[PDB]
């Protein structure tokens, strides 16, 4: 009736000791060979050896881990501790018991017959103390709209408190619930005007009396429409561009203006800023894109700012959707052989590749609609190009491929192609 | 010695037996011991020596040494085997223990079948257009998992190669293809090119050399 | 007059109840919340609001920027008895807001007390 | 992590060429760089956009693009160029940025030689013996480091294989040897078995099969 | 001109913060297109970048460590402040800071063109590695020599304090330099007697004035000579064996011990204790040293005991020297050949095999001494079970395949054996 | 007799020297040395281990069977003179040892004085 039974903290800080206990039932620890150990197994992987320590007071442990391992037997009490001392978070996983015993007194080497059951052992990941803050919709804003920042941590903070540069008094205060060890709060800015605008900064605590955090990164919150100058966007080429060339958008205005703010509609990065130089007639500063993809689609809105008031814009420019379209491409057909000699070989296989198509349906058919004796057509390929490929393989008894003669037939209809080709073996 | 290898994985129709090696330096002159891990339990042992076998586990179950490596032989595989099969032995000399990576017996369905690679060379119709890829076929094969490897006199290569994911057939056997894509100036330099296809456990290999052949 | 002990007694205790005043406190209310004054919560508020020092609870900042640290109300009753009370779970407060607040939960104790001697 | 890999390691001689390409998923739509950092000092910027190269830099480098890898090609390597090489690009969404594990181009002070591979089926009064010995022979082969990796019928074979560390040899290159021992009936079991060697990235394979002789 | 120069902290401990601080002169952040940023190097890896700031208010950092690093800018006066905050003993490199340069708009991918010099950052190992205790010659030994314990870690540590247990203060203190990565003190007891049985251990610190780290492991020293009666030590086989037998150790003697030790000369291995039965008036023990190979080789030297007095051992034994070596075998040629005579190669590969002998000389010679050239004798192949194998092939040319004789001679002399064997081609 | 201010000034220098000692504390050594006591270093020795409390300077357990901790005085400079001294690579420290250097380490400087001042 020799049982193992494991027990201990299940969650440990990361950076902390573990503690774990074996009591075992059934057999004495003091009889000649015997032992008890400890094995790691990471949820999925294979088993990892720990510790040992037989009848005698002989410990061995893993040559990686000898520094932190330690392992401690009380015989009367029937209890073997094990206190592995550093916990980074990928020494997780369920840890046995086991009972070892020797083969032969020549070598200390064991098997380990009745093991334990496990106990799940899980470490925290680890805490940031700085909060993160972020704004909805957008940094760009509307002269006429309330705002609503997001100060957001997980580390179990109690209380938020925002600040605006230049400012000695702290704007607002706030709280949250420490939900699962996550916080957030949402500051709400009420109707905004000129002077709203600047680099938001919030903070952190675990209550009142606390010592706050380390700042957050600064958020900037840019108005609109403050100025009366008006600008606009034009692109150089079309505005429908087809894949690779490389588009440059344009930002004209007809005051004197200093930095364009280029933002995207969707959910972007962040805007990009650019200087203006002066022109024939008009401020400008232009934007290479470099070689558009399906990525860079969207509606696009250039912004005019000056460095007197860094923080503020002019109105918004007329939208400008770029839509970005794969031209389709014509399949070319090239014809594969076996190679010059398939020799004893009962059946040989012959073969069109067709190579570089856009729209996606392809169809070859060998022969017109005969020789469906084993055409397979396999799946196609969507090269990196963006350019899809396809192949068809006849298997056919050899002595035919000197008189049967075998041609393709590939119909790529969006592009209204019909191609046919001859292959043969030679 | 550190290191005791194993297969990655195993798999066997229903009553073929399935051979499970366990490779090492230190199994030369140090015992070895076969444990069972079912999904969600704890490790049975089954085997604790090179040869001998407890009294519970059944018939199937028996164990054999040959120099540097011992081997499982699950003889019989049912569908009550699927689990994952680890390995002890020590240090060279007499010490630390060790445990294999361990391999996973799994029962398939439809009996096991190898691919049949057919490799094309580039047409004399490519090089004109400036052009030379290497179409690899791959058809009738179970369960879907292969890997292709191409390789340009042995060295391996990575630039080009372009592999689809497996697909059913019409016969509930896949198929895959994988393409190399090649200008006609290194097509005219190295001597031989491979597609290599390794199956569950498997090396197909097929050959194609531009000189020799064209 | 007889109401005059009465409202006198039931507003120090609704002022020292919702906000754990000091015993002392009570007492130097007493000597400023004088009947001349228990008709008005403005008078109180900013009675309370500068007689203890509410002000410092909050936090502040030594430089134009530099982290905030606590105040001087880093340990006494009246700051964590506020900040228990309206720093809740979704509550705000900013420098404006607090006397607001404070004027409306002692205007409310004032009047049921007085209501309920009625 | 980082999703850019690299060979671990290139050697060439004096005079040849030498080719490090680095494929990943992201080098699709986002440029690639090279860098080279010789032992101790700050890596220093030598082609960037994949094509252009630096004003100071000599002309002996040059880079391409291949799909999804860059390789960047040194053209008559001297003894100066002994560095390590990374190549850099931006993940998918283009923000955040990536390097490589980086290969070690080392230049070898005597040419290098491919290994000559011959292997031996077991005589035919060995099967009157029981014991079957298959024999891989490897010869002349520089630097040493050789990987025999025996294969039966296509799936690897780690049971018998006993294998020397290479050693010096009367002349100034290594060699070595290797043997598998096998039961008879598993030698007429199997159609083809075939010693294979690694030697520096490159791979030969040298096959015999039981139909053939017995 | 463009130059970098980083400044900063070197040395920090576990939990603490870096602050670097970047230098730059030639350029400044204000030009469109430009950024700093941190890249990280550990001893001897591969390049890892960790954060990096544009000509604008945006940050980009490295998605594992975005809630521990925090980079900042001056433009006023150049500099830029990158702050780690959990270092731990894996974050230690040389930390870089570098230009930075935007490939176009559009997609913030960069090239890092004028690199700084180096910047060597270690970080201080905390104190929770365990001190490692071992002694030499041997945990065992008479009452007239002296002992020297060494005690080492892997973590820098610059004082090590030794202990006996059962002794109020601390026995001996000493301190080691920290070299490249191990230390290692050497307290040398005095001249030992009776009192110096018990279980040492030692302890770790960065200096005299800091947290000491967890306790070594307990080492038992055992003091021999301190009871009366003897016992002795004989092999139930014959002291020589075959390494391939069974052989069993026998401690016997009278006297009331309850626990016997059996020790290997020149090996610092823990010694075996076994408990004693009482048979025909004979206290004996009996240690199975299953089969046995060419490492069983050595004296082994019994010891008695009791439990009364834990560390006290009866005098030693007579040693009973064991000698375990294979017995020679004598090679068995085998005839080897290609079976597969292509036509299109003009050399043969015709050899011989020599398979089993364990005394190493061989030698193989053809045709009786003649044919010097083309002849290749591969060396000895040490097989796991002991004995070796040889090969030796020649490359006799196409046309000399046919009725041309070859024959391999070997010779073994420790086994007087000379065979013939003639590899006729099939 | 113009030596007995001689005596006492080398070794009130000698011992800030080499231990690095205070200068407000080098003199309280005077008070226990006069003009016949300083040829023999012993009593300096017994002094410095009575007064500057060098006791202090090595681990000592709580309880007994428990882990060390550094000694009351360990900020002290005279633990850091000890400590750069005594310690260091190749050097061992006993409980007894200590007082044996340090009175070897006296006898020099004690002899210093006789051989200068002639
Ligand atoms: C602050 O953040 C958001 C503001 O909308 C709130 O989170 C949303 O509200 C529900 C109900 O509370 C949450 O469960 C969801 O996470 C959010 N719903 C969405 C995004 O549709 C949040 O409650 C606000 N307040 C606090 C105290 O966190
Ligand atoms: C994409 O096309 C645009 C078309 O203007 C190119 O833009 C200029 O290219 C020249 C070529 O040397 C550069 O000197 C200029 O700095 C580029 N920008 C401007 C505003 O003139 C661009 O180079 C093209 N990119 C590629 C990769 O071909
Ligand atoms: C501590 O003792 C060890 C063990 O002796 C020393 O390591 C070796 O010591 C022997 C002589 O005692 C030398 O011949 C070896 O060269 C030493 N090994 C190495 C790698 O140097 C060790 O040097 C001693 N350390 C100190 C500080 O005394
Ligand atoms: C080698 O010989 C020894 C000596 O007899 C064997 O040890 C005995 O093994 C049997 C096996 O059934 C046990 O019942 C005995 O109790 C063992 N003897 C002692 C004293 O314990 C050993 O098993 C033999 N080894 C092999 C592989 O046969
Ligand atoms: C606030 O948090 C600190 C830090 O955890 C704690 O010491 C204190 O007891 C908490 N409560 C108050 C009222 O300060
Ligand atoms: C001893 O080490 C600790 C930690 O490394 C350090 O804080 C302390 O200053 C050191 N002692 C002295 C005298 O510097």
């Amino acid at each position: 009736q020799i049982t193992l039974k494991e027990s201990g903290p299940t969650l440990v800080e990361r950076t902390q000791t573990l503690t774990l206990t074996c009591t075992f039932s059934g057999f004495s620890l003091t009889t000649d060979g015997l032992g008890v150990g400890w094995i790691r197994q990471p949820p999925g992987k294979a088993l990892e050896w720990l510790a040992l320590i037989y009848y005698d007071d002989v410990r061995r442990y893993r040559p990686s881990l000898k520094s932190r391992l330690t392992i401690t037997k009380d015989t009367s009490k029937n209890r073997v501790v094990l206190t592995v001392t550093d916990m980074d978070p990928v020494d997780a996983g369920t840890y046995f018991c086991v009972h070892a015993s020797l083969f032969n007194l020549g070598s200390r080497n064991v098997y380990f017959r009745y093991w334990g059951q496990g106990t799940l052992v899980s470490v925290s990941s680890g805490v940031s103390k700085k909060p993160s803050l972020s704004v909805q919709p957008g940094p760009i804003v509307a002269p006429e709209e309330t705002l609503t920042l997001q100060c957001g941590s997980d580390a179990g903070y109690n209380r938020f408190v925002l600040y605006k540069d230049g400012e000695r008094d702290f704007l607002q205060l706030a709280g949250a619930q420490p939900q699962a060890g996550l916080s957030q709060a949402n500051f709400t800015l009420g109707p905004v005007s000129r002077s709203y605008g600047g680099q938001y900064r919030c903070y952190g605590a675990h209550n009142l009396s606390s010592e706050w955090s380390a700042p957050s990164d600064p958020l900037d919150i840019l108005i609109a429409g403050q100025f009366y100058d008006r600008v606009s966007l034009s692109v150089q080429p079309g505005p429908t561009v087809a894949s690779g060339e490389n588009v440059t958008l344009l930002c004209q205005s007809q005051g004197w203006m200093q930095t364009f703010l280029l933002t995207k509609e969707g959910a972007a990065d962040d805007p990009w800023r650019l200087r203006s130089t002066y022109q024939s007639q008009k401020y400008q500063a232009e934007f290479p894109m470099g070689p558009v993809t399906s990525a860079h689609a969207g509606t696009y809105r250039c912004y005019g700012s000056q460095s007197s008031k860094p923080y503020l814009l002019t109105h918004p420019s007329d939208p400008l959707e770029l839509v970005v379209s794969a031209s389709t491409k014509g399949p070319s057909v090239f014809p594969l052989a076996p190679c010059s000699r398939s020799t004893s070989e009962s059946t040989a296989a012959l073969g069109c590749l067709v190579k570089d198509y856009f729209p996606e349906p392809v169809t070859v058919s060998w022969n017109s609609g005969a020789l469906t004796s084993g055409v397979h057509t396999f799946p196609a390929v969507l090269q990196s190009s963006g350019l899809y490929s396809l192949s068809s393989v006849v298997t056919v008894p050899s002595s035919s491929l000197g008189t049967k003669t075998y041609t393709c037939n590939v119909d790529h209809k969006p592009s209204n192609t019909k191609v046919d080709k001859r292959v043969e073996s030679k | 010695s550190y290191d005791l290898t194993q297969p990655p994985s195993v798999s066997v129709s229903p009553g073929q037996t399935a051979r499970i090696t366990c490779s090492g330096d230190s199994l030369a002159r140090q015992f070895a011991s076969w444990y069972q891990q079912k999904p969600g339990q704890s490790p049975v042992l089954l085997i604790y020596k090179n040869i001998e076998r407890l009294s519970a586990i059944p018939e199937r179950f028996s164990g054999s040494t040959s120099g540097t490596s011992v081997t499982l032989t699950i003889s019989g595989v049912q569908a009550e085997d699927e689990a994952d099969y680890f390995c002890q032995s020590a240090d060279d000399s007499g010490s630390y223990s060790l445990f294999g990576t361990g391999t996973r017996v799994s029962v398939l369905g439809q009996p096991k079948a190898n691919p049949t690679v057919t490799l094309f060379p580039p047409s004399s119709e490519e090089l004109q257009a400036n052009k030379a890829t290497l179409v690899c076929l791959i058809s009738d094969f179970y369960p879907g998992a292969v890997t292709v490897a191409w390789k340009a006199d042995g060295s391996p290569v990575k630039a080009g190669v372009e592999t689809t994911k497996p697909s059913k057939q019409s016969n509930n056997k896949y198929a895959a293809s994988s393409y190399l894509s090649l200008t006609p100036e290194q097509w005219k330099s190295h001597r031989s090119y491979s597609c290599q296809v390794t199956h569950e456990g498997s090396t197909v290999e097929k050959t194609v050399a531009p000189t020799e052949c064209s | 007059a007889a109401r005059i002990p009465a409202a006198i007694d039931a507003v120090i205790e609704g002022i020292k109840s919702k906000f754990s005043i000091d015993t002392l406190g009570g007492e130097a209310l007493k000597s400023v919340i004088d009947g001349t004054n228990y008709y008005d919560a403005s008078y109180i508020t900013t009675a309370i609001y500068n007689k203890f020092q509410v002000s410092s609870c909050l936090p502040s900042v030594p430089f134009l920027g530099g982290p905030p640290v606590p105040g001087a109300g880093a340990n006494k009753p009246i700051c964590s008895a506020v900040d228990k009370l309206y720093l809740g779970s979704g509550n705000f407060l900013d420098k404006s807001s607090l006397p607001g607040s404070i004027q409306k939960d002692v205007a409310k104790i004032v009047a049921g007390a007085e209501q309920a001697a009625k």
